[PDB]
């Protein structure tokens, strides 16, 4: 759907999960 | 998942559990891709060497879960299946080529803080993100170690596990195994020189390998946990169904039905 | 091992 891939408890509230940044750092 | 950690609440709201009605057991993971469609590995549903050929009525999908074993009343949703679609060119006899299946739910599920679909990749997202060295994330309730008579202690997790793993160059994947690999697979895991641990394992099949796009802030499903040899072994990598390569088939099924 | 789910499911 139009809203795919955006998590209610994270992206939608501008919060990061504990190991998210590890992914971004690798890109 | 071997050498992962407990998931946070709501961390993977597309994660689905495929649950056998009788006997009660965890069959596989899967992923929610819209309000009525779930994606998984074909071999979770059909694998003749292990006498597996399930029909729609044998299975339930449980969405929104964290605990492996509890019935998470007013948190999870349990749905029945209307139809199973296996890729017509799925090869169970040799190497699990095209290890992909779709399941249509009898009724749409309502989204919540714990239930939300993942995106499927377009060509530019796949080319941008499916590169060696880039990390993706795998989730499941599968075994914590490779099954072995010498293991001591708990073999299954209490809650959903998560591990982040790098994509590996194709030639390295190819040289790591004698199983014939195809363009419909990719492998991920740490290389021997990195000296780190982490893998999927039995019971994690069907679950998603996801990546986050920095270009639009969204999570994409790039892979499906498919196969490996042992779990977390030195010089081995886990293998995943290449979702973008098979996207034309997915789109055909969803549009048709 | 698993907690019983409601029999309406099934
Ligand atoms: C799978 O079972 C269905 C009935 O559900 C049957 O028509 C089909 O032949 C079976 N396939 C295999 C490979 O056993």
């Amino acid at each position: 759907e139009a809203d795919c891939g955006l998590r209610p408890l994270f992206e939608k509230k501008s919060l990061e999960d504990k190991t998210e940044r590890e992914l971004l750092e690798s890109y | 998942i071997v050498e992962g950690s407990d998931a946070e609440i709501g961390m993977s709201p597309w994660q689905v559990m495929l649950f056998r009605k009788s006997p009660q057991e965890l069959l596989c993971g899967a992923s929610l891709i819209s309000d009525r469609w779930v994606l998984t590995a074909a071999h979770c549903l059909l694998y003749p060497p292990w006498d597996k050929n399930f029909t729609e009525n044998d299975l339930l999908v449980r969405i929104g879960k964290h605990s492996r074993t509890r019935y998470e009343r007013n948190i999870e949703k349990i749905s029945m299946l209307e139809k199973i679609y296996i890729h017509p060119r799925y090869n169970w006899r040799e190497n699990l080529d095209r290890d992909i299946a779709l399941m249509k739910l009898k009724k749409p599920v309502a989204f919540s803080d714990y239930i939300h679909p993942v995106c499927l990749p377009d060509r530019e997202t796949a080319a941008s993100l499916l590169q060696a060295g880039y990390k993706g994330r795998v989730t499941g309730w599968g075994n914590l170690k490779e099954t072995w008579t010498a293991n001591v202690g708990k073999g299954q997790p209490s809650v959903l596990q998560v591990v982040n793993l790098p994509i590996v160059e194709r030639p390295v994947c190819k040289d790591s195994t004698r199983i014939r690999i195809t363009d419909n697979m990719f492998c991920a895991g740490y290389k021997p020189d990195e000296g780190k641990r982490g893998d999927a394992c039995e019971g994690d099949s069907g679950g998603p390998f996801v990546m986050k796009s920095p270009f639009n802030n969204r999570w994409y499903q790039m892979g499906i946990v498919s196969w490996g040899e042992g779990c977390d072994r030195d010089g081995k990598y886990g293998f995943y169904t290449h979702v973008f390569r098979l996207k034309k088939w997915i789109q055909k099924v969803i549009d048709q039905f | 091992d698993f907690e019983e789910i409601p029999e309406e499911y099934l």
